[PDB]
Order: structure tokens, then C-alpha cells, then sequence
């Protein structure tokens, strides 16, 4: 689970 | 031998991205945990490296057909690369002259020994700073720069990646773009081309030494609780 | 009616451990991430909490008593305490007259407003003030002061808490010192006592609050990104 | 698990 790069990758 | 209005759109569109997610003057600097010169640096380094790796999303996000990736893909591909982009954007602050990294005034200018104050080894920096010599002498253009930093984060050959089919096609035409690029807008670029290459392959054995050295600090609660989130799940083995 | 050699032996503990974990001169500040007056507070804030978290847990190692809990004990109880510890300390930072807490300069003078900077509602922070001015007001010997901290800490009503008889012990041992010192050394005190556990009622209720805004902050990445691993770990979720 | 805490707990 990638919450933050998930996020910034929009 | 003339670029085609594609392979210039190309250049166009990974020169304006760097230009949005690099600034010369490196004022945001200063919201990062001051340096210190046990470990005193690793606050304003980890800050600095997670700035930059922001930035790395930014830019990768503005790479041609990085968008259309499946986002496991674009993670497996930013997670890898990360540092080895960070590596290659930074010869933009490197100097020659002192063989530091200058981002403004005595605090921003970093040093081999800052570096060791940050969970190091003088030994495992050596190789850094040869490669940002070696790469500072190629004086890349401006396009070249940022087309190898697209292509770098590109290959196929990362742990993680599952359509390595496609990514190889972006790759390709990237590879073209600058091969292309080289011939026709850069004289006395005959061989360049190829000892940028040769750059990639330095790139990877740089990233692996880290990968150790990051291990090292990582199991370490008292230095891993100095990275940042962000740090810590891309330089993070957490699979998925 | 007279100290015993023990309760003063506690009390003397309890004030050198705040001494040797609380700086009047606010001088690691400067380390911290700066201040900025989109959440531009939350890196600095975010910071100090931190801090003060490695603060309150070099503090709690101190209180006589805590070293012997389960390791789960010692985690369950700062947890859960954390931020009420950290409210109380931050009461000596606390200024009637300007409303704010004052740690130094223009800079670290940090008023309601700065807190909404770090995604907190001016509607929660009411009752932040409003508890320090009456715990201000109360103007506690600083034996007063770290006993409250220390109860506040030991309290037995915690969720996560295995051995809540002994916690309770070493919470009433505590309660008895601090009793028996009003009454012995605080002139003007016979209400006193019951004021302070007044406040201990308004830590959880802003405890409470707190965990809720907190939840909400976590919850986005974008935010909890600028929070700290040990920030992140202490006010998390994660149950062991 | 609370890496941090669990050290910083000594
Ligand atoms: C030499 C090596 C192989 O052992 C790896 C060194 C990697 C890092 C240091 C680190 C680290 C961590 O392992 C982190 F976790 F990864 F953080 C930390 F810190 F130890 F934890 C190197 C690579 C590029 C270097 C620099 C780039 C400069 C820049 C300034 C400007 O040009 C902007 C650029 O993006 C960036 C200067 C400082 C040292 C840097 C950032
Ligand atoms: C008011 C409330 C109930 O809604 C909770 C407010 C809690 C925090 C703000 C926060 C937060 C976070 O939720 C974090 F995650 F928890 F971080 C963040 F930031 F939003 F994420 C309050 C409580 C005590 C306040 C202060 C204490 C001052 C000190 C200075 C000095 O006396 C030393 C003291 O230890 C500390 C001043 C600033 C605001 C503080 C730190």
C-alpha cells in the first residue's frame, strides 16, 4: 500500500 | 537528417516539465530542518531528498505516455528510479570548482563530508562524485539532460514492473528522440550518445550501494524516524 | 502532618526529570522545520509536537514506577496521554497576557490563529485556551506542576492498558504525594487539590477532540505526509 | 508493532 505515491501520482 | 514534429513536441513537452519542477535559485530550501555540520545532517538531507522526490513525480508525470502507465506500473518505476533522477537532476547544482553540490550561500552547499554526517560512509561517496564529474563533463544540453533523466526512469529492467512491453516502447522512441537530437542539433556529439548510456549503467550500481546504505539506516528506529513518510515508503520495500 | 522521606523522594525525582526534559529557553526550536503565517503551520507544528512527544517520554521513563511496567503498558499509556502531557507542559510556554504560547521571538509565538494554519478548526481551540488559562490561573508550584503531569500519565482509565491495578497504584501513591504537599507547603491551597483533578477531566474531553481533528489530518496523505513517523506512530491507530 | 516507541523506551 503506496498511500502518499498513490496520491501525489494524483 | 531533420527531427520530426513529434520527436520535437517530445523534447518540448520533458524541457518545460523540469522547468516546472526545478528551480535554479533553490529557494525552498529554507523550509527544510536546518543542516547541522550523530548524524547531524540526516534531518536536512532527508528533507531535501524527499523534496526532490516530489519533484521527481512531478516531472515523471509530465514524461509522455507515464500517465497512461497502470499506477502500479508509474510506482514501480518512480520507486527504483527515485534516486538515481535525484542523482542526475542534482549534476545541475554540482560543481566542478569544489566538487560540492551549490544551492545558495554556506548552508546549501553541500559536501562530501555533509553527507557522511547523514549515515555515509566516505568510502560509498566516492563514486557519486566521479559520476557527477563524469556527467558534468558531457556539458549535456538542456535537452539531452532531461531526455536522460525520461529514459532512466523508464527501463523496463525494475523490480516491480509488470508491462515491461510498453514501458521498453517509451523507452525506445525516448532513446530515438536523443539519438536523433545529438546527430542533428549537437556538433562534436558523435560519441555522446553512448556515454550517456554508459551513465545509466553507473546510475544502477549507485542505487544499488544505497539501496545498502538505506537499509542500514532504515532498521535503525532512532535514524529511521528522522525520514519523512514519503522517504520511507518510496525507499521502502512495503510491496504491493 | 509532615512529608515522608519517600513522597519527598518522589517529588524531587519527578522535579529533576522535568528539568532534565523541559528547556525554559526553547533552543532546539531552531531545528525544527520553520514556521509559515495550505496547512502552511503543520510542518512546524507538526515538528514541535514531535519534540515534545521525545520529550514526555524521557519524562515518563523518570516517574518512579513506569520503568517496571510492560513495555505494552508503558506504549498503551503515552499513546493515549501523550497529548494531555504535552498540553499540560506547554502551559509554562503560556501567556495570559497575550493568550499565546511564547517560546521566543517574533517567530515561535504561537497564537490561535497559527493553529488553524495547521488544520485545526478556530471553533476546537477555544477550549485549549480557555484550559490554560484555568490551569494558569491555578499558578502551580512546579511540584504541583510535574505531579499532574505524572498522574495524567498514570492514569489507569486508558484503552490499551493490561495492568490497570498496578497503574492505579502507582496513580494513587502519586495523588497522595500531591495532596499531602498542597496541604504541607501550599499556603491558600485547600481547594486546590480538586481543581487539578478538574483538569485532568478537561484533558480527556480535549484529548477526545484532538483525536478526532487528528483523524481527519491522517487521513488525507497530502497532510499526513508532513507529519513524523514517531508523530504518526504515537497518535496512530496501530494496536499491539 | 511501534518500532520507535518500543526504542526510544530504551
Ligand atoms: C552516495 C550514495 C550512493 O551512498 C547515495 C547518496 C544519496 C543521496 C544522499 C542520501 C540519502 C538518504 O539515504 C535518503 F534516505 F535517501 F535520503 C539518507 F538521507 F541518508 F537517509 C545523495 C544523492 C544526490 C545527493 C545530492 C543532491 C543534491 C540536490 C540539490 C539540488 O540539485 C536538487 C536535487 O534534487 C538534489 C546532494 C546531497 C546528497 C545526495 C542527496
Ligand atoms: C486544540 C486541539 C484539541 O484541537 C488539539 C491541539 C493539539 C496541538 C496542536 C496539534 C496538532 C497535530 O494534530 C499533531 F499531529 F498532534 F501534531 C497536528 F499538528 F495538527 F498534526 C496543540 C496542543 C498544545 C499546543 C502548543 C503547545 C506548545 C508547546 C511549546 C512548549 O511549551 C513545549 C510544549 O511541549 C509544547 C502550542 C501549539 C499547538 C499545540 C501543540
Amino acid at each position: 500500500k503506496h498511500k502518499i505515491l498513490h496520491r501525489l501520482l494524483q | 537528417h531533420m527531427l520530426s514534429d513529434e520527436q520535437m513536441q517530445i523534447i518540448n513537452s520533458l524541457v518545460e516539465a523540469h522547468h516546472k519542477t526545478y528551480d535554479d535559485s533553490y529557494s525552498d530550501f529554507v523550509r527544510f530542518r536546518p543542516p547541522v555540520r550523530r548524524l547531524s545532517m540526516l534531518p536536512h538531507l532527508a528533507d531535501l531528498v524527499s523534496y526532490s522526490i516530489q519533484k521527481v513525480i512531478g516531472f515523471a508525470k509530465m514524461i509522455p505516455g507515464f500517465r497512461d502507465l497502470t499506477a502500479e506500473d508509474q510506482i514501480a518505476l518512480l520507486k527504483s528510479s527515485a534516486i538515481e533522477i535525484i542523482m542526475l537532476r542534482s549534476n545541475q547544482s554540482f560543481s566542478l570548482e569544489d566538487m560540492s553540490w551549490s544551492c545558495g550561500g554556506p548552508d546549501f552547499k553541500y559536501c562530501i563530508n555533509d553527507v557522511t554526517k547523514a549515515g555515509h560512509t566516505l568510502e560509498l561517496l566516492e563514486p557519486l562524485v566521479k559520476f557527477q564529474v563524469g556527467l558534468k563533463k558531457l556539458k549535456l544540453h538542456e535537452e539531452e539532460h532531461v531526455l536522460l533523466m525520461a529514459i532512466c526512469l523508464l527501463s523496463p529492467d525494475r523490480p516491480g514492473v509488470q508491462d515491461h512491453v510498453r514501458i521498453e516502447a517509451l523507452q525506445d522512441r525516448l532513446c530515438d528522440v536523443l539519438q536523433a537530437y545529438i546527430r542533428i542539433q549537437h556538433p562534436g556529439g558523435r560519441l555522446l550518445y553512448a556515454k550517456m548510456i554508459q551513465k545509466l549503467a553507473d546510475l544502477r550500481s549507485l542505487n544499488e550501494e544505497h539501496s545498502k546504505q538505506y537499509r542500514s539506516l532504515s532498521f535503525q528506529p532512532e535514524h529511521s524516524m528522522q525520514l519523512t513518510p514519503l522517504v520511507l515508503e518510496v525507499f521502502g520495500s512495503e510491496v504491493s
